[PDB]
């Protein structure tokens, strides 16, 4: 689905 | 709840139990935007205030996969006191709950060093309240692997590397 996601790393 | 933050909050160590793990993975599924929030805690004492947020159910990239872990800076009293943007590394881990003498635990553990230009590591104060970290911490399949899940309960760790400043022996 969707989302407003956080910031991330690998 | 301000009695589950003043048991966390002190030295920059959060560990988080969250329980009903089956219950709550499946309403992540019902609900993609359901997130799990840990007590706010504090990296030392008039330190930042930082909060752990999980996704049972994954977020982004790991959105249906894994089990999505962020940190966030909130807004602390003694803002005005330290040094902004924040800066010290961050561990996150998952903890195999095995008997550690009966068996060295297998513990999933990621580092990183914070993003400096991320709007949420700068003080609040400035113009976003999101968060960091791994969308892809484990996988719905490793999560079962060990006893990262015991007794319908997991155990998040959050670690303030702030490493100890002495004198010369």
């Amino acid at each position: 689905l969707r989302v407003a996601p956080q910031s991330s790393e690998f | 709840r301000e009695l589950e933050e003043l048991s966390v909050g002190s030295d920059g160590v959060l560990i988080w139990k969250i329980g009903s793990y089956g219950r709550r993975l499946q309403e992540a599924k019902a609900k993609p935007n359901l997130e799990c929030f840990s007590p706010a805690f504090y990296t030392h004492k008039y330190g930042y205030k930082l909060q752990v947020s999980a996704f049972l159910n994954g977020n982004g990239s790991g959105e249906g996969t894994h089990l999505s872990l962020y940190i966030r800076v909130l807004p602390g009293a003694f803002d005005n006191l330290l040094e902004w943007p924040f800066a010290r590394r961050v561990t996150f881990s998952l903890l195999d709950q095995s008997d550690p003498g009966l068996a060295k635990p297998q513990h999933v553990t990621e580092t990183f060093h914070p993003d400096p230009n991320w709007k949420n590591f700068q003080k609040p104060g400035t113009w976003s309240s999101l968060g960091f970290g791994y969308p892809k911490f484990i996988s719905h399949q490793d999560i079962r692997k060990r006893n990262y899940v015991r007794d319908d309960a997991v155990f998040i760790r959050a670690a303030v590397e702030l490493p100890r400043l002495e004198g010369l022996v």
